């Protein structure tokens, strides 16, 4: 999975899966793929 | 083996010993390991040096495993007290109603005293939920320094981030010093049209309502919503409270004190069933509260990890590791036109369900301004104009580009009556309603017709939504209606924006 | 006219110079109007038996407030809480003398508890100002899982709020736990090298221990911690370097019950000059109803300031604790301790001692290490990121493109 | 183009609930008031607070 705000169905918390999921929570410090830039995913991380 | 239970009564309800021991006497297998020897005792007041003294004496005398309180009056000062008395003599004490039953914020880690209530994060849930359930996406947030305000805050702020309702949280207000004369006016005067989270304690929030119609923020629009902290003993009303000021609390009409008794029982034996089957036995309570025992005195097994998953009578009355219920029966109420607390909704299994499909306007007081710019609307579901949808499953509310509707949907084809379902409405009808409602700047409640359809003069009696809006249920009706003669003659109609006459279609 | 103060003290010659100064306190301000008598009890080892005591002699002789202060035994496990809970059933104040716990912070649970030492968690205020100082960014919390921890690691993530930055990680370990490795382990790996912790006397020795063996208290790291942190078992594991906190007069009595003393009966002073003023209930058993005026009384308190106390200048927020203490840095060195700043209400002024670092160096080392091990993260795209298996001899054959030019694989 | 986007009367005193919410509705950049000079200084005080 690239990466999408998605709805656990427990506690209703939002959590990042995928590549946004493994940068948020410091198992990784940067990726380098076909990541598409939106609004979305630039409010939580930077992109160059 | 054998359970020693004790039930504490005050004097002021009129519950009498012999059914309390009733309460445990039908005998329908209620506890299928052990065998429930109920005492119970009634003490006219709760003050602290008799609290000691009857909880030991009890504790020595009749060897009791477990207590449940229920305090009458509405002194906060008894929980603590019960709290630390648990920690003491690690007897299971379960607060049922008064001031028994008032959430504490942090218990000690080795008392094992729980309460029958909600916490102020129950509370705060509640509340949102309500505000989601009707729309009311943008809101302030006023508060004082009366204790918990910060971890209210925090809740709230944390909430917010992490629902996908998109919440507005305009600001947050804290009236730290005096309210009247210092700059505090100026804040709570940069409030805009929204609903009001108001935290504080009762004699305050008197003087911040008054403060607040003072300045005008008890309009129609404005909807006032504050925690069951406020909103207290229910004969209390202070004339200061605008009507529809909605609340949320521990309901005391239906979840009866006989109700809280036997719950609590059957809790308390529910969960010195599951000790048995896992430990070996139940342990003998504590010597006396005096003497200064030399011992560790933590017992080896205990009731903790034994109350987190407790089932009984079908409802699940489990508890959390704080000790807030996780199932807690909270109710919500209004103050309605009659300056009476009126029950609306309830909150069971993580839903809430309230009477009101769609809020009524509440006049905040006499003198206020008469509501003219709010229009109720008739519509009528129409293929490329109107087209109803369900809630979104993602976000539980109404999508962009859609506006709320009820339709009231019968429940089946044996009954009459029907319950009112808030769909989204969408299309080219809703798009012109909208533009208008910006334009025009009005406000309105959608709502679907089920009388007839498209309106129809039978027995000189009109249906539909022209029906509706001659008989003076709406204001206007924005479906995909024709224009007539008979319909104009009876209803007046605006200009037509789209030209719709009388065509044949065939197969080519 | 006659005024009843009610003490509970430790030792008998504490109960006797309570006594004294309260006849000081009564010369001063004037005993032709109104007469402080002082009626005091000591400690008892079972809690209940404070809380039969405080009805059956304090309650009934009419007090106004209670002083409340720690045993002689070290041991500190919530002892002034029956106190606190019974006279905070009439809201009577209760002043604090040497209760820096917590858990008494919250006036949800205590309606009515005064004290004249800040509490561990206001500790946390110092280390935001050494932010200020030595200008350290990013951090490693290692509050606790009970009260104090939580507390702590609010405090200092509001303080941090207004600055617009957060913690690197706030890592949480149960109370009395053997094994901390993992949350050390944790903690090793990421960028930041100051370490904050706030936890009880056993537990940060455990820590210290863990970290000594991980080699975690080497050269680039800095500690800072509490009091709890730097007295007792903690102080012969603690490593060499770290910066602990120390109030002035913490461990003081003499001063705390003279100020105490003081500020309550400039408060009943004050307050007595006020209209429909009602006396404090008298006797535990048969009397239920709360104080009329012991709101009052406890805003009165609040808002009243010493002009000259022992200890300093006494002074109460709105969570009804000390304001502006004076707190001592403290630094260990050669397994010494050794003052090496003070922080006064707002600011931290050092001395000429010079600060030992961890690790022996003397020079202020940076906040955090620049990491050069980049961690990344690649999806599995054709046209971008072919992903091909490796052989038996752990890569996969070398290729070339048309140009012959060898493709780069990692 | 002229955006009259309201035209406001404060008949009533300048404290009371009236003539707050009526100066709330002034989401406009430029504001053009007619009053005596007692008056304008309440009116300021209150836009200003």
């Amino acid at each position: 999975k690239f990466g999408t705000q998605e709805r656990v169905n427990n506690s209703n918390k939002k959590e990042w899966n995928g590549m946004m999921g493994e940068l948020l929570s410091g198992q990784a410090d940067m990726i380098v793929a076909p990541l598409t830039i939106n609004n979305e995913r630039a409010q939580y991380i930077e992109f160059s | 083996p054998a359970l020693n239970i004790a039930v504490l009564l005050g004097h002021s309800h009129d519950v009498t010993e012999r059914e309390l021991r009733n309460l445990w006497g039908p005998e329908q297998a209620t506890g299928l390991p052990l065998d429930v020897n109920v005492v119970a005792l009634l003490m006219n007041r709760t003050d602290p040096k008799s609290l000691i003294t009857h909880v030991c004496d009890l504790m020595s005398g009749a060897r009791i495993h477990g207590l449940v309180f229920g305090d009458d009056t509405d002194q906060e000062a008894v929980a603590q007290m019960l709290d630390f008395i648990s920690s003491q003599t690690f007897i299971p004490i379960l607060g049922i109603h008064g001031g028994a039953s008032m959430i504490m914020a942090d218990k000690d880690p080795t008392s094992t005293f729980f309460q029958f209530g909600a916490s102020i994060q129950q509370q705060a849930t509640v509340m949102l939920k309500i505000m989601q359930d009707y729309d009311w996406h943008v809101f302030s947030l006023v508060t004082t320094i009366f204790p918990g305000y910060r971890d209210f805050i925090s809740f709230i702020k944390t909430t917010v981030d992490n629902s996908f309702v998109g919440w507005d949280m305009q600001n947050v207000i804290t009236l730290d010093t005096s309210f009247e004369d210092a700059k505090t006016q100026v804040q709570l005067k940069k409030i805009h049209s929204s609903v009001i989270l108001l935290y504080c304690s009762k004699d305050e929030a008197v003087l911040i309502l008054s403060e607040a119609r003072s300045l005008g923020l008890t309009g129609y629009d404005f909807f006032w919503i504050v925690p069951s902290l406020v909103s207290g003993n229910t004969e209390l009303i202070p004339k200061e409270f605008p009507s529809g000021l909605i609340s949320v609390s521990y309901d005391d009409w239906d979840y009866s004190l006989e109700a809280r008794v036997r719950d609590g029982l059957g809790i308390l034996t529910t969960a010195a069933s599951s000790m048995l089957e896992k430990f070996s036995y139940i342990p003998e309570a504590k010597a006396s509260c005096y003497g200064q025992a030399e011992k560790p005195e933590t017992p080896l097994h205990t009731l903790h990890q034994f109350m987190v998953n407790v089932t009984w009578d079908g409802k699940d009355l489990s508890f959390t590791e704080e000790g807030y219920q996780v199932h807690p029966r909270l109710v919500v109420i209004v103050l309605n036109k009659d300056r009476e607390w009126e029950k609306v909704g309830k909150w069971e299994n993580q839903t809430l369900s309230l009477r009101h499909a769609v809020w009524p306007r509440y006049k905040s007081f006499s003198d206020c301004e008469p509501d003219d710019n709010h229009l109720s609307i008739v519509t009528l579901e129409e293929a490329p104009f109107v087209i109803v949808e369900d809630i979104d499953p993602l976000t539980e509310t109404c999508v962009r580009n859609t506006v709320p509707c009820r339709k009231f949907v019968k429940i089946n084809n044996s009954t009459n009556e029907g319950m009112n379902v808030k769909k989204c409405c969408k299309g080219f009808c809703i798009d012109i309603l909208k533009k208008l409602s910006r334009t025009v700047k009005f406000t309105y409640d959608l709502y679907l017709v089920t009388n007839g359809k498209h309106g129809k003069k039978v027995n000189n009696v009109w249906n539909g939504m022209i029906g509706e809006v001659v008989y003076q249920r709406a204001v206007m009706a924005v479906g995909s209606l024709t224009i007539n003669e008979e319909r104009s003659e009876v209803v007046d109609f605006s200009v037509p924006f789209v030209e719709t006459g009388i065509s044949v279609m065939v197969s080519r | 006219k006659i005024v009843n103060i009610g003490a509970v003290l430790s030792t008998r010659k504490h109960e006797q110079m309570f006594r004294e100064a309260v006849n000081q306190a009564n010369k001063r301000h004037g005993s032709w109007k109104i007469q402080l008598n002082a009626t005091s009890v000591t400690h008892k080892p079972n809690a209940i038996q404070m809380a039969l005591s405080v009805c059956e002699d304090l309650i009934s002789s009419q007090v106004y407030a209670i002083l409340v202060s720690h045993p002689p035994t070290p041991n500190d496990h919530f002892t002034p809480t029956p106190v606190s809970y019974t006279a905070g059933f009439y809201r009577i104040p209760v002043l604090g003398l040497t209760t820096r716990m917590s858990i008494y912070s919250d006036k949800s649970i205590h309606l009515s508890f005064l004290r004249t030492v800040p509490p561990y968690s206001h500790q946390s205020s110092v280390w935001f100002e050494m932010m200020r100082v030595y200008n350290w960014n990013h951090i490693i919390l290692l509050v606790s899982d009970d009260h104090e921890g939580r507390a702590a690691q609010k405090r200092l993530e509001t303080l941090l709020e207004e600055r617009e930055s957060k913690a690197e990680k706030v890592l949480q370990f149960d109370p009395g736990t053997k094994n901390v490795t993992a949350l050390l382990m944790e903690a090793r790996e990421l960028e930041a090298r100051v370490i904050i912790l706030s936890a009880s006397e056993d537990d940060a020795a455990t820590v210290y221990r863990a970290a000594a063996m991980l080699n975690m208290t080497g050269s680039g790291y800095v500690w800072l911690v509490g009091e709890r942190e730097i007295s007792g078992n903690a102080l012969r594991y603690a490593p060499d370097g770290i910066i602990g906190l120390q109030l002035i007069n913490g461990k003081n009595e003499s001063a705390h019950i003279s100020d105490a003393v003081g500020v309550v009966a400039q408060a009943v002073h004050e307050l007595l000059e006020k209209e429909n003023i009602t006396d404090p209930p008298r006797g535990c058993v048969g009397n239920t109803n709360i104080w009329k005026t012991g709101p009052l009384f406890k805003r009165v308190l609040m808002s009243s300031k010493y002009a000259d106390g022992v200890t300093g200048r006494v002074e109460f927020n709105e969570d009804g604790d000390r304001k502006f203490a004076n707190y001592s840095i403290m630094n260990l060195q050669n397994r010494k301790l050794v003052q090496v700043g003070i922080y006064n209400g707002t600011h931290v002024i050092p001395n000429d001692r010079k600060i030992i670092w961890p690790g022996g160096e003397t020079e202020k080392p940076r906040g955090y290490q620049m990491s050069t091990r980049l961690k990344i993260v690649t999806i599995h795209q054709e046209p971008f990121v072919y992903v091909k298996p490796t052989m038996s001899d752990g890569t996969c054959k070398e290729e070339f493109t048309v140009n012959g030019d060898p493709v780069k694989k990692v």
